[PDB]
């Protein structure tokens, strides 16, 4: 899971 | 322990995350040196590059 908010 | 926060480019605070979650994202390349980060107990957000300077090491690694 990508970090919330950083990759849209 | 869940204790890490960062601010996204839209200013929204994200967290709390474990040190291991932060380490994973750092090693994957998601975190630049300008990302604003703090632990819950800390006074203020600071850019990760400055956090590394303050701590003397990347804060998500073993010490």
């Amino acid at each position: 899971r990508p970090p919330p908010g950083l990759t849209n | 322990a869940r204790k890490w926060f960062y601010k996204d480019p839209q200013g929204e605070i994200q967290g709390p995350f474990t040190t291991q979650e932060m380490a994973e994202w750092f090693q994957a390349g998601y975190f630049s040196m300008s990302l604003l980060v703090k632990r819950g107990c800390d006074e203020g957000f600071q850019p990760l590059g400055e956090v590394i300077k303050m701590w003397g090491r990347v804060p998500f690694a073993p010490g």
